[PDB]
Formats: structure tokens, C-alpha cells, sequence
């Protein structure tokens, strides 16, 4: 018999992004080919199968720094981190391959799906 | 608010 | 020129609630008249003007335990904590006064608004 | 996915 507030989840995510932009309560640095990205472990876990596995590990959950595979493109990661905090994906002809490869590695199934569909349309 |  | 994934914010919140239910990466205990509630500081801040003010304070941001005012009803708090993590509010004739008082104290403006409207309809 |  609950009532539901339609905009609540969007408002929560908008506020989490405001905390990220002001570097408030960020508890991890993600290192991608020397580029550094500050974020909230819980948001990373909520969006990515890879971060979910990393931060549920009894040793890695306590790490303040995570180094990604050197094949990961920092721009691809940046676009995906922005998507995690906003639901918006800046998908362009010039970045689609790097974004799809990064989403496959991060295990972000819905992003992988739209990249596959956009690539299939261009062939 | 809505009835979910 | 971004594309947007409609269900992303809801999926993030659903995953944050799964982390809460399994007590994963919770970093604060909220004490309400001896009852204890574990939660994520970032989610509390994203939903409440009161928690936003508390955890942006340079001393309180480091506290692992927060004690609420003794007038706060634990059931009212529990209903609001569930709403924070799900967008669903269990508003009933028997709890509406405690829920509204708790939402006013927590500074959750949309919850206060619906409580005022439901109370006005019953008079 | 939609055009926001
Ligand atoms: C599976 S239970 C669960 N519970 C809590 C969290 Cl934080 C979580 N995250 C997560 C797991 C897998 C995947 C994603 C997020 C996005 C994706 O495409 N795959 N999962
Ligand atoms: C105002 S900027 C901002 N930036 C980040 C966060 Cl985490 C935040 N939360 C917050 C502040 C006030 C209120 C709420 C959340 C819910 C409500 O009714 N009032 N606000
Ligand atoms: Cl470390
Ligand atoms: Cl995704
Ligand atoms: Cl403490
Ligand atoms: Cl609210």
C-alpha cells in the first residue's frame, strides 16, 4: 500500500553527482593510464559488475586506489563515469569503440547493448 | 506521487 | 548530444538498497531512541537536508555514529529510511503524524508536502 | 535509451 515519488531516484543521482563535483565523501581514486578519477565506491558498485566484484572483496574493499588495466582509455572511462552519475552517455563516432571496450571491461551491460546497436547501424 |  | 538510459537512476537506487540490505559499505549508524539503523552517508545526504548539513560539517563528516533528537520516533525514521533507498513511502493513518514530524526534522520537503496533503484530505 |  506504499505511494511512490516518481522523481526520487533521479533527484538522488543528481545529488550524488553534486557531491562528486565538489569532491564530498569520495572514498576511492580510479587510476586509468596515469589519469585519476575520484568517485564513491557505492555508486561505482551500483553501476558496474567489475566494481561490484572489486569492492565486495574482503581485501580490495579497503583500498583507496584502484588501477585499471593499461588497455583502458581514460576518455572512455571518463564518459562512463559521467554516465554512472547522470544516466547520460556522450556516445560519438570518435569514441564509440573506446566506450564499448571500457563498458565491456567494467561490465555495464546496458551501455554495451547500445554501443553494439549504434555500431551495427553504421555498417 | 503515484500508486506504483 | 548525449543519449539517456531511462531506468538508470532507478537501477542505481535498487542496487544501493541491495548493498544496504546486505550491510555492504555502510559507513554510519543512526541512533533513534536506542534503535540503530545502518546506512550510507552519501544516500542520507542525497535524500535529507539535515544529513546533507551534518556530513558536510568538517567534524561530523568523520563520525560513525549520529544520535537523532529523542523526540524522533524510530518507526517514522525506519519508514523514511526505506523511502530514501526505494522511492516508496509506507504512509498510513497510524503513522502519518510521526512520518511528517520526522520528514520535517530530516528536511525531506517532498515527503512533508505529501503528508500535509493527505492530512488536509482527512479533515 | 532516449534523446533527453
Ligand atoms: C547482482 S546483485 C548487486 N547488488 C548490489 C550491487 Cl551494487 C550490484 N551491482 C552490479 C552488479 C552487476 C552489474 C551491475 C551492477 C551493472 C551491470 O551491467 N552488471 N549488484
Ligand atoms: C542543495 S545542494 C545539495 N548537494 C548535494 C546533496 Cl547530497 C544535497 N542534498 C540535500 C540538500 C537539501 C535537501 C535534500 C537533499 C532533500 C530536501 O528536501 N532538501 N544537496
Ligand atoms: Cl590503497
Ligand atoms: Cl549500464
Ligand atoms: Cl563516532
Ligand atoms: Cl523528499
Amino acid at each position: 500500500s506504499c505511494i511512490q515519488f516518481t522523481r526520487h531516484a533521479s533527484d538522488v543521482l543528481l545529488n550524488l553527482n553534486r557531491l562528486r563535483s565538489r569532491d564530498i565523501l569520495t572514498d576511492v581514486v580510479i587510476v586509468v593510464s596515469r589519469e585519476q578519477f575520484r568517485a564513491h565506491k557505492t555508486v561505482l558498485m551500483a553501476c558496474s559488475g567489475l566494481f561490484y566484484s572489486i569492492f565486495t572483496d574482503q581485501l580490495k574493499c579497503n583500498l583507496s586506489v584502484i588501477n585499471l588495466d593499461p588497455e583502458i582509455n581514460p576518455e572512455g572511462f571518463c564518459i562512463l563515469l559521467d554516465f554512472m552519475y547522470t544516466s547520460r552517455l556522450n556516445l560519438r563516432e570518435g569514441n564509440i569503440m573506446a566506450v564499448m571496450a571500457t563498458a565491456m571491461y567494467l561490465q555495464m551491460e546496458h551501455v554495451v547493448d547500445t554501443c553494439r546497436k549504434f555500431i551495427k547501424a553504421s555498417e | 506521487w503515484v500508486i506504483p
